[PDB]
């Protein structure tokens, strides 16, 4: 369970699992829908479509070869799946009709059949799936008029507008060795995907992508989306937190996991050791809810989201949330945070340790691009181990008292009261 | 127009928003107007407990 | 136990409205029962002779004692019968009691 | 007010015990004669105050066959109390009759709220 | 719920003060019953601290009201707050009813 | 182990508001000599 | 800067520096005021009379 | 207050008449200019007042589309009112948009009350 790194112009990871049945091998880029402007957004969807269309797959279908592929806001990925004695051809597939030859892939009758359903996603999206359509808009909001604000699957305004001559232009400024990492993951060895490299040559081009003029700032505001007709009230909020490579990273971590995720209609969800839990369950204010802490390479976020359909006792589910925040700063326990470790080593137990591949690939092609290294999971738990009160004290009253929010709803919202009689409830006034 | 374009805010907004001070100026106008509201309160109680008092007549046959 | 409350307010603001009235006569169970009682206060630490002479108006149960007396004793009144609002308030929200001391949701009349 | 779970404890020592038994039952006894809720037709825990959460609890667990019962017996007093009589002797509860039919739905409400509130406050070692 | 809510006398207090609906754009001219309701606090209490001095018979009445402005401590402050406080609580209602007639506030449904 | 809590206010919770309670102990200590200064109480 | 939890947070302190405040203003502007006004008014007053009728 | 009926009565004689709407024409154009209600942007149906079952019931048999927009032209006026501004030039209300759109729907609830109501006190014939 370690990973090794190589570099020869061309950095080369690789986590080997030797009692796996499949393995996964690919690219993984550091360029995301932060690193497009408003005109252009959505070029970075429409590459990935490109790569997972028809006579691409079907390609790799006679071969044997199953493909993927994902668009983050810090990076873009590529993948490749077959047999564990197939990974000479997965290579071979990835080299030709990827990084060398794509005049076959941006013909004039394949982009437009692309474009075509990429608008048809996109538009399904808008009308239909609220709780994430609202976590997106509270992105656009809290880092308004900066690069991360922009939504990663393009708006179907500026996705009408482009060309394969945009295409083009993007591949050309970020597609480089210098901005790139070839991974490898499942029943794979290390030596073997350094071999199978220099015996071809393998380089895509050579560097210089763009700089940024602006940096990423949090601004606290609010949008509203009122809509009458839907049967419910979808809400988000949150504060600034933690960028990726931060002192603070699994303390904010940790204390998202002091309050949790519910859902009503599960029994045993009912029964958590959360004290909010006290306050809603008696008139069930709610749904469900869960907290986050988002991380990204110059900001974070730090909050809820929740949906309910008591939409008469909406100031009442904002109230009690931020005055059990307020705890953080003056009178919380250590039970809570004894119990808040052992579930966070859980949690991310589970995510670094799944048994599909190409999600290993995603996050160490991520990880290594930033750090340059990987932390191992027996590395992440010590630090877990080592939090006190005293820091998450620290952190609390620097992070979360009397400070300013973004906000953003969606639905049956008449409840939601103003910006300043929320924001007043940040600090308690009984201290 | 998509509801992802937030609109122009660029006459109403500050330097730096700089927490550490966009508190420090409404908190000591708000600490000020309690300051001397709270000394108003207690001169205009001391005035009405103080009528009740023994008058000047009655001081002057003490 | 709210109603009890408010209850137990309405008492003590009537026996004082009571003793004010009582003075206002000014005969001679008048005068010599607002000194003994007036004189009780005196006692508090450090703090009483000024408590007195601040109710009497001067050194004595005097002119200025009486006609105090006379104009919050005119006022009290007004304040007991806003407590009855507020007693009654209370009483509407669970009704009344029975003298089984058992719910009476079962069986009721208009 | 005091709970069923102390009420019962004193009451299972008395009653194990003996001496204390054989002193302090005759009392009781005749404590209930004196009493007279039997003679407007009621058993004891008819009389029980039902205004707070563990005596809610226990009212919606009980069968609905001893809930139209409960119910009659209720307004049958009060109907015989606005009178100022007494029900005819055969229509006496018994002795026999007069059982803790809600008390197991009380206790089992009671040690479940003890349980929670521990919970709540737990003092934790490392 | 919050308790603010569930009390029977605060819920009055937040019904009427704290979470009350307003329209977004009333003006400043909805703001003179608010002072009419100060005025009347100013009334009361003024006139309740001058009744303990003032002698009602008509061979005493005068002096009286002299005696206030001479001999009692801070009297002249009561006398003139409450004489002049009553010419303004009079202008404060004809400005009030004034806006009403503007802005129709007399037609149905008020 | 569980510390006995009195119903609503529990041991944990008399102890994470002790010097809160000092600082409202003193904030009526602040607000008597701003109460009475003006008819002669003196404070020791 | 760090005034916050010091001078803003705090409101245990806050209310209480409201009010230890509001006893020692009214002292230094009652003697003020006094000043400016026996001073703006100098030859007037008894305690001066009193003095030039020796 | 007067009738929509009987408004659409007197307006419709003084216009077929030509005399007369070629004097109290130009006289009626220059109030509505001066009254200003297309500078905050509003239509002269937006300002009738809707509290009376004869206009809630013209409200609900107004189309989806007629009713959204309505709903916004009267938030956007009340913004614009508590900040004391006017909107731009651009985006006021030109004559040719402020169209009666709710009259034909006030004047058949305004005629079925008066069918229904001549109908409850009728003299009958022998
Ligand atoms: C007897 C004493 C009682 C005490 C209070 C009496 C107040 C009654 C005055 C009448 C009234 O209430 O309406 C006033 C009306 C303006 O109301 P509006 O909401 O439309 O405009 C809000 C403003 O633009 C923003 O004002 P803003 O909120 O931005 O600043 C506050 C303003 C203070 O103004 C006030 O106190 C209003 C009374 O700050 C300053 O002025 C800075 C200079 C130091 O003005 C008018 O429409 C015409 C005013 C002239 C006619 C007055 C004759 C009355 C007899
Ligand atoms: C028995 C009962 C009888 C009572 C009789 C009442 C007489 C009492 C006299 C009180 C005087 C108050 C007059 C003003 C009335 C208040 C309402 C009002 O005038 O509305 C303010 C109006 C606002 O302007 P807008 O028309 O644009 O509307 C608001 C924007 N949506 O803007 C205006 O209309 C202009 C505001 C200017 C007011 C000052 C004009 C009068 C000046 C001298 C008055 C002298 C009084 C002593
Ligand atoms: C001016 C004085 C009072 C007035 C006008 C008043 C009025 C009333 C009225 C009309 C009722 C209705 C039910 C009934 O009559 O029993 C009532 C009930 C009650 N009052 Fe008063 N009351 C007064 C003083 C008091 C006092 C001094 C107390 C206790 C210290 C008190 C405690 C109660 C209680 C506990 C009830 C409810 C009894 C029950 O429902 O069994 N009240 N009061
Ligand atoms: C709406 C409330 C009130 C109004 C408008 C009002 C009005 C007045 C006016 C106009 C005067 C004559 C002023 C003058 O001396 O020139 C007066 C005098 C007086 N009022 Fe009031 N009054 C009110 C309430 C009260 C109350 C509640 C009391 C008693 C508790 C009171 C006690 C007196 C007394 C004793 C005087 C004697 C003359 C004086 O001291 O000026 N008033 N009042
Ligand atoms: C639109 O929303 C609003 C709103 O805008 C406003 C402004 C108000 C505020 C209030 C009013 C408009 C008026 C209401 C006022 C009253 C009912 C006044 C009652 C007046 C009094 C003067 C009571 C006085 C009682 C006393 C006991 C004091 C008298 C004498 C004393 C203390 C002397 C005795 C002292 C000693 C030491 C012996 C609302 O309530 C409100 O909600 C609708
Ligand atoms: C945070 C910022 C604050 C700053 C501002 C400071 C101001 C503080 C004070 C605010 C004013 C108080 C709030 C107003 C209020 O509660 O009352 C006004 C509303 C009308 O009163 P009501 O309670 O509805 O009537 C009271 C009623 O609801 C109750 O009726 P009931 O009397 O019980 O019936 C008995 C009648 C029976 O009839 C008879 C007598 O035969
Ligand atoms: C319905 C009638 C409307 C007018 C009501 C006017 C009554 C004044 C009450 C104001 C209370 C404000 C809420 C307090 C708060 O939010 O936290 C306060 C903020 O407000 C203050 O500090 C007090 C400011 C003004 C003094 C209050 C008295 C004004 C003079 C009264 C004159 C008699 C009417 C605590 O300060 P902090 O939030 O920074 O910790
Ligand atoms: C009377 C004028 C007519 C208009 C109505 C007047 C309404 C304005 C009243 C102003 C607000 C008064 C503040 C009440 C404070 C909260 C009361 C409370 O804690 O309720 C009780 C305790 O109250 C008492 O023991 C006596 C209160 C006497 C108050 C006398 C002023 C708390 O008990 P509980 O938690 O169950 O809340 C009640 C739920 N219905
Ligand atoms: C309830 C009466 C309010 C009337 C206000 C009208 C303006 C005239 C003020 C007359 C006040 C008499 C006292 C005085 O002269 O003090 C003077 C001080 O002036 C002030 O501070 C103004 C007081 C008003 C501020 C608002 C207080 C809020 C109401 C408190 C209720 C709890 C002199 O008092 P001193 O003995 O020198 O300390």
């Amino acid at each position: 369970a370690e990973v090794t790194q190589l570099s020869n112009g061309i950095v080369v990871a690789t986590e080997h699992n030797p009692s796996a049945h499949t393995a996964s091998v690919g690219v993984v880029f550091g360029s995301g829908a932060a690193n497009e402007n408003p005109y252009n957004n959505g070029v970075s969807n429409l590459w990935k479509n490109i790569f997972l269309s028809k006579e691409n797959s079907a390609v790799a279908a006679k071969e044997g070869l199953a493909l993927s592929s994902n668009i983050s806001r810090d990076f873009q990925s590529y993948i490749v799946s077959s047999l564990p004695g197939s990974t000479d051809k997965s290579l071979d597939f990835l080299n030709q009709s990827f990084i060398q030859q794509k005049a076959n892939l941006l013909s004039s009758s394949n982009f437009e059949a692309t474009k075509k359903s990429v608008l048809k996603q996109v538009q399904d999206f808008e009308e239909n799936d609220h709780p994430n359509r609202v976590l997106e808009h509270l992105h656009s909001t809290a880092f308004q008029n900066t690069p991360l604000s922009l939504p990663t699957r393009g708006t179907l305004e500026s996705l009408e507008n482009l060309v394969v001559a945009d295409l083009e232009s993007f591949a050309n400024n970020h597609f480089l060795n210098s901005n790139a990492v070839v991974v490898g993951t499942g029943n794979i060895k290390h030596e073997d995907l350094v071999n199978s490299i220099e015996s071809k040559n393998l380089s895509l081009q050579t560097g210089t992508k763009p700089v940024l003029k602006k940096k990423a700032a949090f601004l606290g505001s609010e949008v509203r989306l009122r809509d009458d007709t839907l049967p419910k009230a979808w809400i988000s909020l949150a504060v600034e937190g933690e960028p990726v490579n931060s002192p603070n990273y699994f303390v904010a971590k940790l204390a998202a996991q002091i309050f949790g995720s519910y859902n009503a209609f599960e029994p045993a969800s009912r029964l958590q050791g959360i004290k909010l839990l006290d306050n809603i369950q008696e008139y069930q204010l709610c749904d469900n809810f869960n907290h986050f802490s988002l991380s990204y390479k110059d900001s974070g976020l730090w909050g809820f989201s929740t949906a309910t359909r008591n939409v008469t006792m909406i100031d009442d589910l904002i109230h009690f949330t931020l005055k059990q925040w307020n705890r953080l700063t003056i009178s919380v326990t250590d039970t809570e945070v004894e119990r808040a470790k052992s579930l966070l080593k859980l949690q991310l137990g589970q995510l670094y340790e799944s048994g599909n591949p190409v999600n290993d690939a995603n996050l160490l092609g991520a990880e290594v691009l930033i750090k340059g290294s990987k932390l191992s999971l027996g590395e992440a738990f010590k630090k877990i181990d080592a939090i006190t009160v005293k820091d998450v004290k620290a952190w609390a009253g620097k992070r979360l008292w009397d400070q300013d929010i973004a906000i953003a709803g969606t639905g049956q919202i008449e409840g939601l009261l103003d910006y300043m009689r929320i924001r007043s409830d940040m600090s308690m006034m009984r201290w | 127009k998509s509801t992802y374009r937030t609109p122009n805010f660029d006459d109403v907004l500050k330097e730096n928003n700089d927490a550490d001070k966009g508190r420090s100026y409404a908190y000591f106008m708000v600490g000020a107007m309690g300051l001397l509201s709270s000394a108003g309160a207690k001169s205009t109680v001391e005035t009405f407990i103080s009528s009740m008092t023994a008058t000047a007549d009655v001081l002057a046959m003490a | 136990v709210t109603l009890w409350n408010v209850g137990v307010i309405i008492f003590i603001l009537t026996i004082a409205t009571a003793f004010l009235g009582y003075c206002c006569v000014y005969g001679q169970m008048s005068h010599w029962g607002a000194t003994v009682i007036t004189n009780l206060f005196s006692a508090i630490p450090f703090v009483g002779n000024d408590i007195v002479s601040w109710l009497w108006g001067g050194f004595s149960v005097s002119n200025p004692t009486i006609q105090r007396f006379f104009a919050l004793h005119y006022l009290v009144p007004f304040i007991i019968a806003a407590m009855v609002i507020m007693h009654l308030m209370a009483l509407h929200i669970h009704g009344s009691s029975n003298p089984l001391g058992i719910t009476g949701n079962l069986d009721r009349i208009p | 007010p005091q709970s069923f779970t102390s009420i019962a404890r004193i009451g299972d020592y008395i009653l194990k015990s003996p001496v204390l038994s054989k002193l302090c039952v005759p009392v009781a006894n005749q404590f209930i004669n004196l009493a007279g809720y039997k003679k407007l037709g009621l058993k004891f825990d008819d009389l029980i105050a039902e205004e707070n959460p563990i005596m809610q609890t226990a009212l919606r667990r009980l069968p609905e066959d001893e809930s139209y019962a409960r119910a009659y017996r209720i307004i049958r007093a009060h109907q015989t109390e606005l009178t100022h009589h007494l029900l005819p002797r055969n229509e006496w509860i018994k002795a026999q009759e007069d059982v803790p039919y809600l008390l197991p739905y009380i206790l089992e409400a009671e040690a479940a709220a003890k349980e929670k509130d521990e919970l709540d406050n737990i003092e934790v070692s490392k | 719920m919050a308790f603010r809510k569930s009390n029977v006398y605060l819920s009055l207090v937040n019904s009427y003060i704290i979470d009350s609906p307003q329209p977004s754009s009333i003006n400043y001219w909805w703001n003179m019953g608010s002072l009419l309701g100060l005025c009347l606090v100013i009334q009361i209490v003024t006139g309740i601290f001058m009744a303990m001095h003032y002698s009602s018979n008509i061979e005493l009445a005068f002096s009286s009201v002299e005696h206030i402005m001479r001999d009692v401590h801070n009297g002249y402050i009561l006398r003139y707050l409450h004489a002049n406080g009553a010419s303004f609580f009079f202008m404060v209602m004809f400005m009030h009813m004034a806006k009403g007639l503007y802005y129709g506030s007399y037609r149905s449904p008020r | 182990k569980t510390g006995l809590h009195f119903g609503r206010l529990s041991l944990r919770s008399l102890t994470a508001y002790a010097p809160n309670l000092m600082l409202w102990g003193g904030a009526s200590m602040l607000g008597l000599f701003v109460f009475t200064e003006g008819w002669p109480k003196f404070q020791d | 800067s760090s005034l916050y939890k010091t001078f803003f947070k705090r409101n245990a302190v806050f209310v209480g520096t409201i009010f230890a405040g509001a006893f020692v203003f009214q002292t230094v502007f009652d003697t003020a005021i006094t000043s400016w006004y026996e001073n703006h008014n100098k030859g007037k007053l008894w305690k001066d009379v009193k003095a030039r009728i020796a």
